[PDB]
């Protein structure tokens, strides 16, 4: 989790409630006695909005687009709607804490510390009902039908749209405890009810639910956050807090929870209250925070008059092996995919997942405090059992986590450190510039390769077993991104200048050079087959070809037989591999051998008749059985098992085979002339008679009239 | 999309229907009548012809299936509600309900069959399970509805009332917002809602969130919206008093059943409001609509009627190679689920696509033209699914013409030309042209300035041959270019609107379908004095054609449930069938049923795949057949055609005449039919050459039954070697004794290890390599397979030398491991490179033993160098 500052405009005064327009495009402050325009795009400001003599505590919108109210402390609410105008000031005997409308039916509840009003729109009156305490927070249910009221007391009422107390909830510890903020997980059917949108004149005043699955997540002042259902039982436990609480909210989709309060920052906690890090340090204390609607934005509010708008970025963590992708859901969750039966599987962490790391029969996961490694069990090539191993408890600081059969490497600054499951410290290589890369590369069960790429612009293999680097390459400048041949042959490098090099690695020896590449990932199949993806293209190389650029959202991830398997917002993606555009580029070269070996990863069958055909008249025949074999022709097959058999014979002239080959197509003129040029045109006057075309039999009388 | 009337059955004693509801699951049409007259029918000419006349006195007036657990239900206008289950093949009277105070305007099921909802004219709203009636009873108000409907998750349950006001209710009686109205705008009478139908997604969705809901008011305005909008496909239809509305089955055409003043009518939408037809029912009154469970027919009320109306889907299907694609959606899914079924090897390739506006095919290769999330794109793929291309282009491809050498996707104003290969890959140059634009013969690249003028003559069909491209507009003025460098040659000012247009093989002649069924054939190069004339031909009901590719004159089409085959405008005797054709070539059509594929998408049979055979080539095997080869030759003689001949010589061949058969294969330039007439010559037994001629047609197995029956093991064994039936070729070792078995033995073994090796299944291969004695891919097996030890036993198991030593040792030098490596050379020749191995991976200690051991210790400095 990460949050970038986009701008911090301070006002003059405390901020009290925040208020998105529900499109996402101007946010309502809350200053003294005004209320402030802003617009979300840049930080500008608007106006502040005058209609209010004195210092407004809320503000709200319609969850339509027009209506949004302000109440305040000159003991009025102002029904102010779009386009900046004010339309009906009904107002009470007190100050308005918190007014909020219904997301259903647009019927505004304003409370206050006596009394809490409701005014639907066609209703000519306000309907006042009294209350016991000073009312602080009002959160409507996600389907409008109950308004649950937390009080200075420490009592939350919870009423009905005609104001009877249905069921009240009792928060230990008293008046000494006042819930502070309340907030309704949004997350229901009814949240897109309104994603398809399109003369101050006063008011008078007028003096089962068990089956339903909501959460009321309550923040004391006695410093604790809980997570209530609708039927007054608590779920879990009081989850206990250092700081005291003044903000609690939710996500577009209710996924996440802000919390902050007293002490001067803004959490993250998930739905189920574990911390996941920090939005920002502020300077003052923090009384709203308020994500903004369908994005990852969110606007913090404190008792300076400083206002910042927030972006969270939430990083991709991710590892692969060769089939088996297991990433990180929900900022808690593992999920381990396998790429070819598609058969997912969640586990459960609890805590923030900083870095995934995978290997054959390993999962290792660093949580904040302690790193979970995890095997498969099972002799199965599909099994996904992932049975706890070990949990090696200490406090982890370190860049990259790669795992190893029976070891972890932790890459910390230059330090490379190799870490046995138990915990102990095996062993320590202390590289001499930044490691930027660092790549497990398979070998034996114990000892195994890894391969360090370093900003220095060395390249290293490092063997789990001999403290020893083994240097590659010293190619210029640092390796983004590193990989290795299906055959630890080749090497890939892409060195912050987007700009695949590829090396032969035993003679330290380029090969060639691409112009743009963010990521790597050669065949684990077929040597021969590059895939980088740069700028938004994939580009497939074969050897020493030219590229088939597609376009593409994402970078390659892997690269497994016929599948470019692309990234794109934690959204893995098979690309299927044109294999039949390789194939020509081999043929038109005359590299048959090569031809079928790309050919195998499946292509059409016309494509494998062009191969076949190609490799008859190149005189390739191995290839060429092969090829039909794969196609199923009896004819050609008999064809070239003759022809074999007459090379095992004495036979040796290539003009005669060619000759058969284009005669039994069907040429039968350029067949004529490869008879003719060996010494045959006895056999292109047996042809051209058995076509009966003596047209052309008469000038292939070579021999004379000997009968 | 075509539409037309098909079979009226009837209902005894003028009674008047008032309520039809196809079922869905199983095909019962249960329909109600107008004195208690409550029938359930059932097709296939009716099968379950019934009465349930169980109670219900007085009128019927609602009636719905319960789709899952298949209970009917029915309603009289005295209150009484009745269940029907079906117990031995007939339907009986139970559960039977009675509130004594109004009468049951209409009743619903949930999405899952677990709750009704029932609302009586009073405004009492009763909604029971399947057993218990009393759920939740709610009264309401000074009201009275008329209709009710849940949504997808049987959350919502909207009512509707008579004054023309919708209701959003709760799954329990809480009042919600009113629905905002937003199809009437301009009216101004009464208004009474007369049709509504939620479509919940149950079939998948014709895009990912397309409109579902559908609300009509009698005066003749509809809105399709999705949940609760604000704006939504509005949609004026002149029908005074539409009187139903019924979705289809995918929810992808709405029917929307009223008569204009003018006289019946049922007209069509697609969930985005574009219209498709008018089937102008007769009788006095539509009363109701149902479709079938498979969107194939739409059984309508009139007055004493039932008349059923067939209808034609657009499907989205293609023919490529040798492969049926067909595309579809699925409720789990929310992409088009796309199936390149391929025919000869039975072999599936499911692909996912998220536009899919439409598919393409032609020769081995297929337009998947979609939308993306550059905003359209064009899949240009395989007979295997594989995408060989997507090219981004800015222009909507509505509709695609595909040859050979081009494509050209062109939307409303515009289209679009790409080359995709050479008569043999990528070539591109692509081009945009306005309709307008009069492009001269050649030329500017890619300017999409063209594409944004707007017109006032729609594009409303294209094609394009080899030669010439004919784009069709909206008011029949097809315009005519020169493919290969598009430009604007002639316009011809046809009568009609085209919806679909093809050209013959020569590309003089042009066939229309116009939005109707109706179709004629023009022609284009024929000078009158004018340019183009009509052909003095005309069918009725048409809905697929396709011309030959070899004959310029042959030409097919399907009409209604019928294939007529024309020679140059002269129809033969129909062809019953039900299938669109595929391919026409070489006097014969495989043409392949969608309807019964479809029903199964999962598991297409190859019983759905059918050829026919036009005329002459009938007459050709039926006269070889009765007369002998002898006299079908020289009829055969009187008209030729290459597929004629071949036929006889694969007559004669089956006979072995030897003699007729090699006359045929001359006449069909055909060398090889020679060549293997002459070998078939050479052998001297029968038995034996009936065993070659068998093999000939392709039945190898017969052939091999064959051949092991006349007690010729060798000849199997052979044949199942020419072919790569190793696995064959080891059964077949596995029993009797031949004159070299090991060899074939060891053989097979190496070439099934080679089988699996291409596919990248070590494993499989390792445990072949074995049993046969490989080494060269034994090692690279292993090694692939990380199976070190493996390669350390088979680095100690080749002789003292090898060629094979050195590569080991390399793979054991990469893969780190040194003891191993250092023994591996010391096996084969080199020490040396078993030090610099040593010095390479670090162990310098060893390094210097060797060095020892061997006397050349010019390594002195290096351990010192290495001393650092």
């Amino acid at each position: 989790m990460r949050a970038v500052l986009t701008w911090r405009d301070k006002a003059e005064h405390c901020i009290n409630d925040i208020a998105f327009k529900p499109d996402g495009t101007q946010l309502i402050l809350a200053a003294g006695s005004r209320l402030l325009v802003y617009d979300t795009s840049d930080g500008t400001l608007l106006q502040p909005l005058k209609g209010h003599k004195d210092t407004v505590y809320c503000v709200a919108y319609a969850k339509d687009g027009k209506r949004f109210a302000s109440g305040s402390a000159d003991k009025s609410v102002i029904i102010w709607t779009s386009k900046l105008e004010g339309i009906l000031k009904y107002t009470h005997n007190d100050a308005i804490q918190c007014v909020s409308y219904n997301p259903i039916t647009h019927q505004l509840a304003s409370c206050s510390s006596s009394d809490f009003g409701l005014w639907s729109p066609e209703q000519k009156s306000v309907s006042k009902h009294k209350s016991s305490s000073k009312i602080i927070c009002c959160s409507w249910t996600n389907d409008g039908q109950y308004l649950a009221l937390g009080m200075f007391n420490g009592i939350i009422s919870i009423r009905n749209k005609n104001g009877e107390e249905k069921v009240k909830i009792e928060r230990p510890g008293g008046s000494l405890s006042p819930i502070w903020s309340i907030c309704w997980n949004p997350s229901s059917r009814w949240e897109s009810f309104w994603m398809n949108r399109e003369i101050q004149e006063i008011p008078s005043t007028l003096k089962n639910l068990e089956e339903r699955n909501d959460i009321l997540a309550v923040a004391d002042w006695g410093q604790k956050v809980s997570f209530y259902q609708l039927s007054g039982k608590q779920i879990g436990k009081d989850r206990a807090l250092n700081f005291d609480p003044c903000c609690i909210s939710y996500f577009t989709k209710g996924e996440y929870i802000l919390l902050g309060g007293s002490d001067k920052q803004v959490s993250l906690f998930t739905k189920d209250g574990v911390r996941l890090g920090t939005v920002g340090e502020q300077n003052s204390w923090v009384w709203t925070c308020q994500a903004k609607p369908d994005s990852n934005y969110v606007v913090v509010g404190c008792q300076d008059g400083t206002i910042s708008f927030y972006q969270l970025i939430f990083s991709t963590v991710h590892g692969l092996y060769k089939d088996r992708y297991a990433y990180r859901d929900s900022m808690t969750d593992v999920i381990v995919q396998h790429l070819i039966t598609e058969q997912k599987v969640r586990i459960k962490c609890k805590e923030l997942v900083k870095k995934i790391a995978i290997y054959r029969n390993r999962l290792a996961i660093q949580l904040p405090e302690k790193i979970l490694i995890y095997e498969l069990y099972s002799e199965d090539l599909s099994d996904m059992h992932y049975r706890v191993k070990e949990k090696i408890i200490k406090k982890f600081e370190c860049n990259l986590l790669v795992v190893c059969a029976n070891h972890i490497i932790l890459c910390q600054e230059k330090r490379l450190q190799c870490l046995s499951f138990s915990g102990v410290k095996e062993r320590e290589w202390q590289m001499e510039s930044l490691i930027r890369y660092i790549k497990v590369i398979g070998g034996p069960p114990g000892r195994e390769g890894l391969l360090v790429g370093l900003k220095n612009g060395q390249i290293l293999k490092i063997f789990v077993d001999n403290l020893f680097a083994i240097v590659l390459l010293k190619q210029a400048t640092a390796v983004r991104c590193l990989d290795m041949s299906a055959s630890r042959k080749k090497l890939a490098v892409v060195d912050e200048n987007d700009t695949c090099l590829v090396y032969d690695i035993d003679t330290k020896e380029l090969l060639f050079q691409e112009p743009n590449a963010n990521s790597v990932a050669w065949n684990t199949q077929c040597e021969d087959m590059l895939c980088f993806s740069g700028g938004g293209y994939l580009n497939i190389k074969a050897s020493t070809f030219p590229v088939h650029r597609q376009k593409l959202q994402g970078f390659v991830v892997g690269y497994n037989g016929s599948k470019i398997f692309c990234l794109h917002v934690f959204s893995i993606s098979a690309v299927e591999v044109p294999q039949s555009a390789p194939m020509y580029q081999y043929l038109d070269r005359k590299l048959f051998k090569e031809a079928y070996q790309i050919a195998c990863l499946g292509v059409t069958d016309t494509d494998w008749r062009e191969l076949a055909m190609e490799a008859l008249e190149g005189l390739d025949f191995e290839t060429a059985k092969k090829a039909f074999i794969r196609v199923q022709d009896l004819r050609y097959l008999e064809l070239i098992s003759s022809i074999e058999e007459r090379k095992k014979r004495g036979e040796t002239n290539n003009d005669l085979f060619l000759a058969d080959v284009f005669s039994y197509q069907g040429k039968f003129h350029e067949a004529a002339k490869l008879y003719k040029r060996s010494g045959h045109e006895n056999l292109a006057l047996e042809m051209y008679t058995d076509l009966c075309m003596f047209e052309y039999a008469k000038d292939f009388l070579g021999s004379g009239d000997p009968k | 999309m075509f539409f037309y009337l098909s079979k009226k059955i009837s209902i005894p004693n003028n009674v008047k229907l008032q309520c039809v509801s196809w079922n869905k699951e199983q095909g019962f049409i249960a329909c109600g009548g107008e004195d208690g007259l409550l029938k359930v029918l059932k097709l296939e000419s009716n099968l379950s012809m019934n009465q349930t006349l169980e109670g219900h006195s007085g009128s019927v007036q609602v009636v719905t299936w319960n789709e899952q657990y298949q209970k009917l239900t029915t309603s009289d206008e005295n209150g009484l509600i009745i269940v029907w289950m079906l117990y031995k093949g007939s339907w009986i009277e139970e559960m039977i309900n009675n509130r004594n105070k109004s009468v049951v305007r209409s009743m619903s099921w949930n999405a899952d069959g677990q709750k009704i909802c029932i609302v009586y004219e009073d405004g009492a709203v009763i909604v029971g399970s399947v057993d218990g009636n009393r759920i939740w009873g709610k009264d309401l108000k000074g009201i009275q509805l008329s209709h009710v409907t849940w949504s997808a998750d049987s959350k919502v349950l909207l009512f509707g009332m008579a004054n023309g006001e919708i209701h959003i209710y709760d799954n329990q009686g809480n009042f919600m917002i009113k629905m905002k109205l937003s199809c009437l705008v301009n009216v101004t009478g009464a208004i009474s809602i007369a049709g509504i139908h939620w479509y919940h997604g149950t079939e998948g969705y014709v895009e990912p969130d397309c409109p579902c809901l559908a609300v009509c008011f009698d005066n003749g305005r509809c809105q399709i919206m999705r949940h609760e909008n604000d704006q939504n496909p509005v949609l004026i239809d002149t029908g005074m008093y539409v009187v139903g509305i019924q979705w289809n089955h995918m929810g992808s055409v709405l029917a929307v059943a009223g008569f204009q003043k003018a006289v019946n009518i049922v007209q069509f939408y697609t969930p985005f409001g574009e219209h498709l037809g008018t089937l102008k029912v007769p009788g006095k009154e539509i009363s109701a609509l149902s479709w079938e469970g498979g969107g194939l027919k739409i059984a309508l009320a009139v007055d004493s009627f039932i008349y059923f109306a067939n209808i034609r889907p657009n499907y989205k299907w293609g023919y490529c190679s040798n492969t049926v694609v067909y595309a579809y959606t699925r409720p789990d899914r929310p992409e088009y689920c796309v199936v390149f079924w391929d025919t000869k090897n039975n072999e599936k390739y499911v692909k996912y696509v998220k536009g899919l506006i439409s598919i393409t095919t032609c020769g081995d290769f297929c337009i998947l033209a979609t939308k993306a999330d550059a905003t359209f794109v064009l899949v240009l793929c395989n007979s295997i699914g594989t995408p060989l291309d997507p090219k981004y282009i800015d222009i909507v491809p509505l509709f695609v013409a595909m040859t050979k050498t081009h494509v050209i996707a062109a939307s409303k104003e515009a289209f679009y030309t790409w080359q995709y290969r050479v008569a043999s890959r990528k070539e591109g140059r692509e081009r945009i042209y306005h309709v307008d634009d009069t492009p001269s013969g050649s030329m500017g690249v890619l300017d999409y300035s063209k594409t944004i003028q707007g017109t006032r003559d729609p594009i409303c069909a294209i094609t394009a041959s080899d030669k010439i491209l004919i784009v069709g507009r909206e008011s029949g003025t097809i315009q005519r270019y020169s493919l290969p460098n598009v430009g604007l040659i002639q316009k011809y000012s046809l009568n009609c609107r085209a919806y679909q247009l093809s050209l013959n093989c020569n590309s003089s002649r042009l066939a229309i379908i116009d939005i109707s069924g109706v179709l004629t054939f023009f022609d284009l190069d024929a000078r009158v004095t004018v340019v183009g004339e009509l052909l003095k031909l005309e069918r009725r009901d048409v809905w697929d054609m396709k011309w030959a590719k070899d004959n310029p004159d042959l030409f097919a089409m399907m009409e209604k449930t019928r294939m007529y085959v024309f020679r140059n405008l002269d129809p033969e005797e129909p062809i019953q069938t039900s299938g669109y054709i595929c391919n026409f070539e070489d006097l014969e059509i495989k043409s392949v049923l969608l309807d019964e594929i479809l029903k199964d998408p999962e598991h297409p049979n190859k019983d759905y795949l059918i050829n026919f055979e036009i005329r002459s080539l009938r007459d050709s095997r039926a006269l070889i057949e009765k007369v002998g080869i002898k006299d079908a030759s020289q009829f055969i003689e009187d008209n030729p055609h290459p597929r004629l001949w071949r036929l006889l010589a694969e007559a004669a061949l089956q006979k072995l005449d030897l003699y007729t058969a090699e006359q045929a294969f001359v006449r069909c330039k055909d060398y090889q039919g020679i060549k293997f007439v002459k070998r078939l010559g050479k052998l001297l037994s029968e038995s034996m050459k009936q065993a070659e001629v068998v093999g000939y047609f392709g039945r190898f197995e017969e052939a091999e039954r064959t051949y092991l029956e006349m007690d010729r093991r060798d000849l199997a064994i052979g044949l199942r070697l020419k072919l790569g039936d190793w696995f064959r070729v080891l059964q077949l070792l596995k029993t009797g004794s031949g004159d070299a078995d090991d060899s074939l033995l060891e053989q097979a073994n190496n070439a099934i290890g080679d089988y699996f090796a291409d596919r990248q299944k070590w494993l499989n291969a390792v445990q072949y390599y074995v049993q046969g004695r490989n080494q060269e891919r034994l090692a690279e097996c292993y090694y692939m397979l990380e199976d070190y030890e493996g390669l350390e036993n088979l680095a100690i198991s080749l002789p003292e030398n090898h060629k094979l030593l050195p590569e080991i040792a390399q793979m054991f030098v990469r893969v780190g491991m040194c003891e191993q490596a250092v023994t591996a050379f010391l096996k084969c020749s080199q020490p040396k490179a078993a030090v610099d191995t040593c010095v390479h991976l670090n162990q310098w200690n060893k390094a210097v033993e060797l060095a020892k051991n061997h006397s050349m210790k010019e390594i002195g400095s290096l351990l010192a160098r290495y001393a650092s």
